[PDB]
């Protein structure tokens, strides 16, 4: 079962401006 | 203002042909320190880190801290306008919606602007870590190999041990190893082994990572058990890229 | 009787080579002169005018004027039998259908016969003029900068000044400006009588390219609101030339 | 505006046979 | 159980580009003479006749004969995996369902291992007795690689007129005709044409099919073409010192 | 007209099992 970066490491989201 | 200068215009050229066909769309963060760049793959099952050092440019200048959206298919386009022997200069202002790349022939001097973009990025916070087994090779055996397995299967079962390293595929053929052996400076197969690894990857991203041996002689593979896989180029004086695969399973 | 032998016949590959992809049919006017051929494509937007005088091939005998109507696709086809070293020798006859073409390797004798057609061609009445701008560069540069601002937009502007010349492009994703300065096959030269600057469609000028070949330098006369001429010296023959009607 | 060549040149029509 | 070791892997991974295309499924006969190879192409108007000598093996061992039944597309993803200086071992058991191909990379450092899967095939072999053929021409396998490629744009078919001091090759098409004239060369050896004529000849064949056997041109500097009158042409490669692959090209009419 | 090389040489049918 292929897994997702997201399943191992702490995200957090960024909105760029730009 | 930003406004970097680097004499050897093909790295900054190789650094984006090894990005833009795996990534698109990513966040540029320009700071003192240098350039860097995270940003995971449309499935989120990869992601990459870029690190480019301020020390590795001939000239370097950040006053405030940019966070440019960038779409690697424009910039790619762009830097495919440059010649290799070009010395490549990237300049920013602050309140710009537009990054500025200039080109100067080794009396031919292009200059380019670069409409950016808004981005609802997601970065992770990835941790330093020391991996059970971290297996050091020239970037283009590692090409060749998961372009060969390729032929074989969809994912790649790598058996890292202290004697060697194991490479194989299984399909509808049969089945494929790649045995790998400790050698005894760019043509080495070096294992820096604490306990045994054996993890299950998609070669559809792998064969993704090697678009990046332009980059570098050498590739570096780091495997943990049960963490996703690490394969750093290192950009010689500069910095590196490295590419994250979530495992299987 | 027409029969024109030429020992480089690497040129008349790289001539076709230059063409077919540009105007798929055309006539060729054999005179004592040597081989003119000038044509329209179908938007009528560009005209290709190449001239190969007698004395640039090794024999040439043309008793009588011809006008041969070419599928230059076909006859691209058959050059393609030819390799770089081998000598060609064009042979007509004056109440004939086909064009006669022999290679001969420098064991190897290659005849072909490739059939010729009737054209409805129409011809335009171009007077020597004295353009306002002509720079000379070389092939592969102008080559590349052609290329390159594609990716950037459609259309290139092309402002010539005495000091050099620039050419900018513009699209979706920014713009583009490349900037030539006046500096053997390496210089970059400009005879400037009046600045100028014009707006040309890239998809023609990357068609142009496919000369290269022929010359190690290609020359641009402008002249505001008249077509751009391109010009490939092909050495010792005579030229290649590539007209390209302006925006606007 | 794409002008065509025909606009700047006096053109003159050819029948070829052959 | 069958086990040969090839140093020259480059020549088993020339053999397989050179067939794949025209053939997709093919019976391997494994024997103490060496490895054979006879099979049609799907519509049967061409055949292969592959033989690699025992004596090429730096290794050969063969207990009891074999008939594999492979599929040479998958054989050929597998030897793609193969580097031109690698030393190639096969090795398969009598009662197995697979064959085993060994890569051993130069320096000892890497060594591959695949297992390729054989299949069940319902395989159609011909009788070619040995004949004596009107025309044989010995000439470079570049030049007739160059030759069939140009005429492929002229015309379908070729005729190929053989006599005494020279071989043509002819096409038609729409656009008009080509005629090639290969003269027999004196004092040159891999630059000659040379014939052995026991009575002019004149055939013509299906250029498409011949543009597929010039895919074993790597395999030899020379090529030689042997032909008779309403009989199957002989286009043969000698894969020096193995042996030889031969393409047989019925004639038309 | 294509002839096969079928009506030049006689065939033998073999099934081979692996």
């Amino acid at each position: 079962r292929q897994t997702s970066m997201t399943d191992f490491y702490h995200s957090k989201r960024r909105l760029i401006f730009s | 203002m930003f406004e970097a200068r680097l004499v050897q215009g093909s790295i900054l050229k190789k650094v984006l042909e090894a990005l833009k066909d795996l990534i698109n769309e990513a966040c540029w963060d320009i700071s003192s320190s240098g350039v860097n760049l995270q940003s995971m793959d449309s499935s989120h099952v990869s992601l990459v880190q870029l690190t480019l050092r301020s020390e590795g440019f001939d000239t370097y200048r950040c006053d405030r801290n940019l966070a440019m959206g960038v779409n690697l298919t424009s910039m790619s386009k762009i830097l495919k306008c440059a010649g290799n022997e070009d010395i490549i200069t990237l300049r920013a202002e602050d309140n710009a919606d537009t990054l500025a790349l200039v080109f100067e022939a080794p009396e031919k001097v292009s200059d380019y602007e670069m409409k950016l973009m808004d981005l609802d990025v997601e970065q992770l916070g990835i941790p330093e870590q020391e991996y059970s087994c971290v297996v050091k090779m020239p970037s283009g055996e590692f090409a060749r190999i998961c372009r060969d397995l390729s032929h074989i299967g969809d994912a790649v079962v790598i058996s890292c041990a202290k004697d060697g390293v194991k490479f194989s595929a299984s399909g509808e053929l049969g089945n494929g190893n790649i045995k790998l052996s400790q050698t005894s400076e760019e043509e080495a197969v070096t294992i820096e082994m604490n306990e045994p690894v054996q993890l299950t990857f998609a070669l559809r991203y792998l064969n993704f990572f090697t678009k990046a041996t332009p980059l570098s002689s050498t590739v570096t593979l780091s495997m943990s058990a049960d963490v996703p896989l690490v394969v750093e180029y290192k950009i010689a004086d500069m910095g590196h890229l490295k590419y994250y695969l979530a495992p299987k399973i």
